[PDB]
């Protein structure tokens, strides 16, 4: 039961980053009875759709789903054409374009490219809101990879409206493949999940939408450079301790009196 | 439902995508999926000898030190596999990586000048560079000439620190007076899992060409060229990882903006104003 | 005797190895004469080099031999080391053993030409290069830790376990007090106030030095300093001006955390602390951890230990002992480590002699020195 | 820099009317020479660069050499006893300040707007100028439009002629609620 779903996610798990869709999709025929479980629990790439209405792209999620149709963020309608479907109110509609336009700057300024895509919704006091970023590699300039991010945000309002509470969840996945005469080919992909609450003003000079933006904006800037520093690093650092140059038997003919060195250092400490 | 053959051909698709180190949790996890013992030990059982020829598995036999390389080129039939140095066949455990039963065997003299001198200096390349590195030659005629082949592998398994990788190469030249080609194959996977997940794979195919003559002096220029081709590609790698930030990220999502600060949400419009006069 | 020598970016720390503290600490800076002279009962030199640059500043243009840890002029920084052989330690080169000193992760030719020089210009016995972290921790009385090293071109952060430093996880940012200076210059002109003159900027350098700190909260110190002026401070300049800044003492600092104030792509040096510690492994992150070490005159803001132990205890485990260690003396730190180093009784055998650099040549700091 | 240069040759000028008259003498005389030794070694030879203009009283005066000295000082400002470098050396600094893609298409487009960019000689200077401080391989393209005396103008009524700027003005309850600060927040 239980068990079976643990194995699937901890054998999809330590599967390579870069066919996850292929490897779920040949994975969901051994055992078809936990597909609705697993399919709400695992991270995947986001699909894009097109809204003939407005000419734009649109990122595919389960937050924006009613059934099989998924409602677009610039026409408010769904396709395939249903009645009666989930709706935000007004004001949350008119949050949510202001939310869309900021964050399709956003994509611009810092992917330069690529689909953006903002959901919301009502919660018992707050709002929530999922944001969907997707930018595949350039074909004509020679660059192979993709870059997949999900955002969630959690909005607690305190009645006077002076201050409020946000918590913000976040999963990148990412790889890349570059082939050059030296390497060979090298491919990098994997994925980080991080968290972060914080409680902040709310005014006319800091409205939610710049507040939610910032600590967006502030979570990938730190993916970022963790992915590039620790895990990267670690990798290259696991790649020259396999093999070295500089060779084993004689790398240690520069390592003679430092050992004198550290241990009367150590007996002037003490 | 779908048939038991697409099961095991995607069984064997799982089994023959494992990270190195990481194979008794995939087997775990498949025959709890699976569900059926019957149909994974005997329905899918090349998918663990290919698995173990395409990984470089090195096997600690009894007795004799230096544990040997389980290769596609050494297959013997009903699970066997020899040792060219040992000049002995034994029984390989794939399930448990276990040796047994190691029976002597007796190879053919034209393949033994032109391999013990290539032997010698692998090994001694392997000690100088790779730490717990491992290295066969083998020499077989298939071409109507005979061949040598290399392989050096070397694995740095530490699951309490969460991570796993696996160095594997192979070296074939036909020997033929006076010049040969040598062609050669080098594979690197690394998976590292400490709060998140990220996986290398590589590989670099390199051609080159070699003289002929006596077995001492070719051996040296075999050495010589995998020298200067694997010192070339870690090398390459590790420049690779110092522009990475810079050149092929910078491609997927920028550091910074091109404005080299962070957006101001209050001025949103005078960040769209600006594309609007062509 | 030997001579410990700190040739830093901004200033020159010299002295004899066995003193608790340097005997000569003057800035590197070389002045040449901007106007006309007209006068020809004076002295009427055309190179200034230290404290007589900044007593004549103001009809001079300054320079600095290095710029971003990194020596741009030779000439300059030969200058520098016959000013502070001959005239501030009063010594002849030809008799003492020099130690020197080089930021981690360099060029290599900045070492081959510093032993070019120091063996072929100013002949000494012997000479030794250490890098300055780690005689930053060896002057704390430890042997285990990470130093954040901030000076005036370079930040670095070096983790040390048992004497040795670990290269694949030493970081290095590009982000000091030079920098800290020039960004004060550009945003004391939305009070109205310009300077642009190299004489100007060691006035700015002044200022950042006297009065500048580090905010605890940056939006809460924001918010208090647009609420009422008890931020406000208030400089005399050298023709009897006075002017008042209320929020640039803790905007300037806060290029440490937020390197995008001036443009950098970094990141701040508590992120930079913890890619460095996190590069580790597991069983000395603990040690790393405990054992924080700060360094230089940029660690000298009078906020940044507090500031630094809520960012790092941010991004630790919560289970984690986050103890950072700021010395009162650590604007001397890597002098007083090298005098420790010098004054060793096993360290006399690794000096580079001068016949070992004969028989190899401007390669051998490759190789007997790290 | 011309009002005291012009003391050379005995033409004293002091009054603030006077300054309007130097002005004027700047706009319809001066010039940027392309090599300015070569020009100068040209001007001592002999008197085929002077000029003869006619003050507000009737009196005529005369200037040689003066035309590419006082635009000389944009391009050597210790002339004036400033440290500063040059135009071209400060806009070699503004590109070098840069992201690295984007400095071919900066080297491309150099715009140059402003009365005091109206010299007849500026534009070959500054792209010889340029051209020695930049890379030898990048294209060096320097755009002086005929009429660059009203550019910021003509941008500011495009500007103000725009859709989507209709929603970046400063209105006047805006102004109410927030005092005269909200120009830093909704102005760059
Ligand atoms: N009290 C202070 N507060 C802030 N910064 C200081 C203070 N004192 C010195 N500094 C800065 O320290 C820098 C140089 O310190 P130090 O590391 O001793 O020299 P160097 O960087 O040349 O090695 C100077 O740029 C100066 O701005
Ligand atoms: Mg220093």
């Amino acid at each position: 039961s239980d068990q079976q779903l643990d194995c699937a996610l901890d054998l999809m798990r330590r599967l390579p980053p870069q066919q996850i869709e292929k490897n779920l999709s040949d994975l969901i025929d051994l055992v078809p009875s936990l597909c609705e479980d697993l399919l709400s629990s695992v991270d995947q790439p986001l699909k894009i759709a097109r809204d003939k209405v407005v000419g734009k792209d649109y990122l595919l999620c389960d937050y924006n789903r009613d059934g099989d149709s998924y409602r677009s963020p610039w026409s408010n309608k769904y396709d395939p054409p249903l009645e009666d479907g989930a709706m935000p109110s007004a004001r949350l509609r008119k949050l949510e374009v202001e939310a869309n336009n900021a964050f399709d700057q956003y994509r611009d300024l810092y992917f330069e490219g690529g689909v953006s895509s903002v959901y919301l919704w009502d919660l018992d006091h707050g709002f929530a809101g999922v944001i969907l970023i997707k930018k595949a590699g350039d074909g004509s300039k020679k660059i192979k990879g993709c870059w997949d991010s999900i955002h969630v945000v959690e909005v607690q309002e305190k009645s006077s409206g002076r201050t409020a509470h946000y918590k913000l969840t976040s999963t990148v996945m990412l790889w890349l493949q570059t082939n050059k005469s030296g390497s060979g080919t090298m491919n990098l992909g994997g994925s980080l999940t991080r968290q972060m609450e914080k409680d902040e003003t709310v005014s006319d000079c800091s409205p939610h939408i710049a507040n939610i933006g910032r600590l967006v904006e502030d979570m990938e800037n730190k993916i970022r450079s963790t992915l590039n520093e620790i895990y990267f690093g670690k990798t290259k650092d696991i790649v020259n301790g396999l093999r070295s140059i500089d060779a084993i038997p004689d790398n240690q003919k520069f390592k003679q009196l430092q050992r004198e060195l550290s241990q009367v250092l150590t007996q002037r400490q003490i | 439902r779908v048939s038991d053959e697409e099961k095991v051909r995607i069984a064997a698709k799982f089994i023959t995508h494992a990270p190195p180190g990481e194979f008794n949790e995939v087997f775990n996890d498949v025959r709890l999926l699976l569900n059926n013992d019957n149909l994974l030990r005997e329905g899918a059982a090349h998918a663990f000898a290919q698995y173990n020829m395409d990984q470089f598995t090195p096997v600690k036999i009894e007795g004799y030190e230096d544990q040997v390389l389980i290769t596609e080129h050494g297959d013997l039939g009903n699970s066997r596999f020899l040792d060219p140095r040992n000049k002995i066949s034994f029984k390989f455990d794939h399930l448990r990586k276990e040796a047994s039963d190691p029976q002597p065997e007796e190879a053919d003299g034209g393949l033994k000048s032109w391999r013990e001198s290539c032997d010698s200096a692998l090994r001694a390349y392997v000690k100088d560079h790779y730490s717990n590195g491992f290295c066969t030659v083998y020499a077989k005629t298939i071409d109507g000439q005979q061949t040598i082949i290399a392989c050096i592998e070397s694995h740095q398994f530490q699951p309490k620190n969460f991570w796993n990788g696996r160095w594997r190469s192979e070296w074939k030249f036909t020997i033929t007076p006076p010049t040969a080609q040598v062609v050669g194959v080098l594979k690197i996977q690394v998976h590292y899992y400490e709060d998140g997940n990220v996986q290398l794979v590589s590989h670099k195919d390199v051609q080159d060409s070699l003289t002929v003559s006596n077995e001492a002096q070719t051996a040296k220029e075999f050495i010589k060229i995998i020298e200067n081709a694997e010192n070339e590609y870690q090398t390459a790698i590790s420049e690779n990882y110092q522009t990475m930030s810079d050149t092929t990220f910078k491609a997927l999502r920028r550091q910074l903006p091109v404005t080299r600060t962070k957006i101001d949400w209050n001025k949103i419009l005078s960040y769209k104003i600006g594309k609007e006069m062509q | 005797t030997a001579l410990v020598c700190d040739n830093g970016s901004g200033l020159v720390k010299a002295g004899f190895a066995g003193d608790d503290a340097p005997r000569a600490v003057f800035p590197s800076i070389v002045g040449r004469p901007r106007h006309q002279g007209v006068m020809v009962g004076m002295g009427q030199k055309d190179s200034y080099v230290g404290d007589e640059a900044q007593s004549k500043r103001g009809i001079l243009t300054l320079k600095y031999p290095i710029e971003h840890g990194i020596i741009t002029n030779w000439d300059d920084m030969e200058k520098i080391w016959h000013h502070t052989f001959y005239n501030e330690l009063r010594v002849a080169p030809e008799e003492h053993p020099t130690l020197l000193t080089e930021a981690p992760l360099n060029p290599k030719a900045n070492r081959e030409k510093m032993t070019q020089i120091m063996f072929e210009t100013f002949n000494v016995p012997a000479m030794y290069v250490a890098i300055q972290a780690v005689l930053s921790l060896y002057a704390s009385g430890r042997t285990t830790g990470i130093v954040l090293d901030s000076g005036d071109g370079v930040t670095h952060n070096v983790p040390i376990y048992e004497g040795y430093a670990l290269p694949h996880a030493i970081m290095r940012l590009d982000l000091a007090g030079r920098d800290l200076t020039d960004y004060l210059m550009k945003i004391l002109t939305e009070r109205g106030y310009s300077f642009v003159t190299t004489a100007e900027r060691e006035i700015v350098r002044d200022i950042k030095e006297k009065l500048c700190y580090v905010a605890l909260d940056f939006e809460n110190e924001m918010a208090t300093a647009a609420s009422s002026s008890s931020l406000e401070k208030s400089y005399e300049l050298p023709d009897g001006q006075v002017i008042t800044i209320g929020n640039e003492r803790f905007r300037c600092p806060e290029t440490l955390f937020q390197p995008s104030f001036i443009g950098m792509e970094s990141a701040g040096i508590h992120e930079t602390t913890y890619n460095s510690i996190m590069k580790c492994d597991i069983d000395i992150r603990k040690d790393l951890y405990a054992n924080n070490v700060m360094s230089g005159g940029t660690t000298m803001y009078p906020g940044i230990a507090d500031r630094m132990q809520k960012e790092i205890t941010a991004l630790a485990p919560s289970t984690m002992k986050i103890k950072i260690i700021a010395p009162p003396e650590r604007k001397y730190s890597v002098w007083i480590g090298g005098s420790i180093l010098a004054s060793l009784s096993t360290f006399q055998q690794m000096w580079i002699t001068k016949q070992e650099y004969d028989e190899a040549g401007p390669s051998i700091v490759h190789r007997k020195c790290f």
